[PDB]
């Protein structure tokens, strides 16, 4: 039954196939492979050499044409792809061809193409080809840093599709301006706040691990000491929270709370097992750094 | 905490044999697929070699195939009358390798090939029609040290991009400003092995972000909060040998994993337990299970996903971290 219809299937696209290569070594740059190449990627976006057949085709037709039989080209094509992408929305060439395409527009409505990444994005958040589109759309477009951030702002909190959108985040800020100490701190407060929220949505806990490592100050060592007891409250079996809380610790005084980091070490060796020997290298690294520490003293 | 759970009736066996038949009888899907052919006879070939099967495969055929796909250009494309790729050129070049059959090809024309396809900024095209992506870097730089012509590429800029790609978390992606993505890690810690830039990775970090891939099943995904899949068992676990953490995953759950993901009847890996097979994800499967120290598999180079005993005949062996 279903076997029928799909031989159906392989047959066509199996000799469009043939006639398509049939047709390019004769040089048929036309409107026929245009339409063999239509039916095959519609059903086969990873066809790669047919986004360069077509490609070669419209730039061929491009010339022997009129700017509005080529416009009717364009337009029909720019539904193409989005018809491919719906059906295949993480073929390279699908993506790259429509980068190809509005590249080469004379006049390209980014905003358009911006709410077509919204609707991919909406689909599937984690898109990465759909995150580069869109990158590649913002640049073209010439979008600034803080509209991006807005948009970022808006798919993390209402939902949490968030470590796509919490990386996009990453990038924009420095372009806003060993990142600003300001900055850090009102960084410390998005993020400290992201874990009481979901303690167990891991974007923030990664990103926040960036934040540490990237003048100790009445003000950071507050903030990081006021993190520290705001991660204890939260410890009533999170392993990032007690990761983090080690790395506090090494953060504000690693001699002084030599003891206490021994201690956290084992709790989270009992909540992670899986990650025992980072978890055993990490505290004989630190274990090092402090026997270096104690031989500052005379 | 999306994760698959493992079931009882999983396979708990490395079932070689199988994999060999599968691989060896593979195309007899396969027609949708001719686009990525040279690639696939790449990862046929390859999972055959390290299983001790190579012989079972079809040599003189493969050999005038691939000269078949080597345009004038010196690019190689993944079947008769597609065009040429970074990607097929690379595969092509790999097969030649395992086969000790450079020969066969214009090897000054592929090294000109991959040179036109650098960028300004020291990226890689992958073809003419100039897709941009740390993919491609990997591609260019392990044909070139698999032929002794890296010095053809302008490594510095090179060497640029790619740690232009690198992100807060210490992973890369893509291109500049794309999210980490196991896949990518493989292909720029790949590149950087090929180089002699490992020092410019952050290896507790990143092995730390790659390490982290692992879910309670034991098997791991591309990025956070992402389903496993058997693929990234090669690329997390290449990684993580280069830089040398590949002890910072937990070994046994993800073999109890990767065996999980073999299907039992029809022989291959699927992406993850009780789907379809296919030949890329029993490739990858296998190369995990190698860079895991199983016995029935030859070691398998981290960097170029080959048998480490065909690059040893070659004498191109990347100096590791640890
Ligand atoms: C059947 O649907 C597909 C989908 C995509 C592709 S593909 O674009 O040509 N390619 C190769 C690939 C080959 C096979 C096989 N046989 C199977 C899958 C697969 N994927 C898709 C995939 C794998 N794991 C999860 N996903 C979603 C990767 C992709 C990209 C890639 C190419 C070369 C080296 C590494 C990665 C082929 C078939
Ligand atoms: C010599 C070898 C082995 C390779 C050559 C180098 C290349 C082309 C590498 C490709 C690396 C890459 C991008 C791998 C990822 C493959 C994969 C599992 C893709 C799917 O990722 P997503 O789109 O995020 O989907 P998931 O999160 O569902 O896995
Ligand atoms: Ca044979
Ligand atoms: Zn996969």
């Amino acid at each position: 039954a279903k076997r029928l219809e799909r031989e159906q299937k392989l047959k066509l696209y199996q000799s469009a196939t043939q006639a398509v290569f049939q047709k390019r070594q004769a040089g048929e740059l036309d409107e026929s492979v245009l339409e063999l190449t239509s039916q095959i990627l519609g059903a086969n976006p990873d066809f790669a050499t047919l986004w360069n057949c077509r490609r070669e085709v419209l730039q061929h037709l491009e010339t022997e044409k009129s700017p509005e039989e080529s416009a009717a080209l364009v337009k029909a094509e720019l539904g193409f792809l989005e018809s491919c992408l719906r059906v295949n929305p993480k073929s390279y060439g699908t993506w790259h061809h429509r980068c190809w395409l509005l590249s080469r527009l004379p006049e390209p409505n980014w905003a358009r193409e911006l709410e077509l990444c919204a609707r991919f994005l909406e689909a599937d958040e984690r898109n990465f080809h759909c995150w580069d589109y869109r990158r590649f759309v913002a640049a073209q477009a010439a979008v600034a840093p803080a509209e991006e951030l807005a948009f970022t702002d808006s798919l993390i909190t209402r939902n949490f599709s968030n470590y796509s959108s919490w990386h996009y985040r990453s990038c924009l800020l420095p372009q806003l301006h060993r990142l600003p100490e300001n900055v850090l701190l009102k960084e410390l407060e998005l993020v400290q706040n992201a874990f009481f929220t979901d303690p167990n949505d891991q974007s923030a806990w990664f990103y926040h691990r960036w934040l540490l490592g990237a003048e100790l100050s009445v003000e950071k060592s507050t903030v990081l000491q006021s993190e520290l007891e705001s991660c204890k409250e939260l410890q009533e079996e999170n392993k990032w929270c007690l990761l983090t809380i080690i790395l506090l610790m090494r953060a504000l005084d690693p001699l002084l709370y030599e003891k206490e980091t021994l201690q956290y070490f084992s709790t989270l060796k009992a909540v992670d097992p899986m990650r025992a020997a980072y978890l055993d290298d990490l505290r004989s690294k630190f274990l090092l750094e402090n026997s270096v520490l104690k031989m500052e003293y005379a | 905490q999306k994760d698959v759970t493992i079931k009882s009736d999983a396979p708990d066996t490395l079932l070689l044999e199988k994999h060999a038949d599968y691989i060896a009888s593979y195309g007899s899907e396969y027609c949708m697929s001719e686009y990525l052919r040279m690639s696939g006879v790449y990862w046929g070939l390859t999972v055959m070699d390290l299983m001790g099967q190579l012989h079972r495969m079809n040599k003189e055929e493969i050999l005038v195939f691939i000269k078949s796909c080597q345009h004038e250009c010196g690019g190689v494309s993944a079947s008769i009358g597609h065009d040429p790729h970074l990607l097929y050129t690379l595969s092509a070049v790999q097969i030649l390798t395992l086969y000790d059959s450079i020969h066969v090809i214009n090897v000054d024309k592929v090294v000109a090939y991959v040179q036109s396809l650098q960028k300004e900024d020291g990226s890689f095209a992958g073809d003419i029609w100039g897709e941009i992506d740390t993919r491609f870097s990997f591609c260019a730089v392990a044909t070139l040290a698999l032929l002794g012509k890296l010095d053809a590429i302008n490594v510095e800029k090179a060497i640029e991009f790619v740690l232009s790609c690198m992100n807060f978390d210490g992973g890369f992606g893509c291109r500049p400003g794309s999210e980490s993505h196991a896949g990518q890690i493989y292909c720029c810690t790949g590149f950087l092995a090929i180089t002699s830039q490992l020092h410019q990775v952050n290896s507790d970090l990143l092995g730390w972000w790659l390490c982290e891939r692992q879910l309670p099943s034991g098997g791991l995904n591309g990025r956070p909060e992402k389903l496993p899949d058997v693929c990234y068992s090669w690329w997390v676990l290449a990684s993580l040998k280069i830089i040398g953490r590949l002890h910072w995953i937990d070994r046994e759950k993800l073999r109890s994993f990767i065996l999980a993901c073999q299907d039992e009847e029809t022989g291959g890996f699927a992406d993850r337990p009780g789907d379809m097979v296919d030949p890329f994800h029993t490739l990858f499967g296998i190369a995990g299970l190698s860079l895991l120290g199983e016995e029935q598999i030859k070691p398998v180079s981290p960097v170029f996903c080959m048998p480490e005993e065909v690059l040893q005949r070659v004498n191109v062996q990347p100096e590791l971290v640890s």
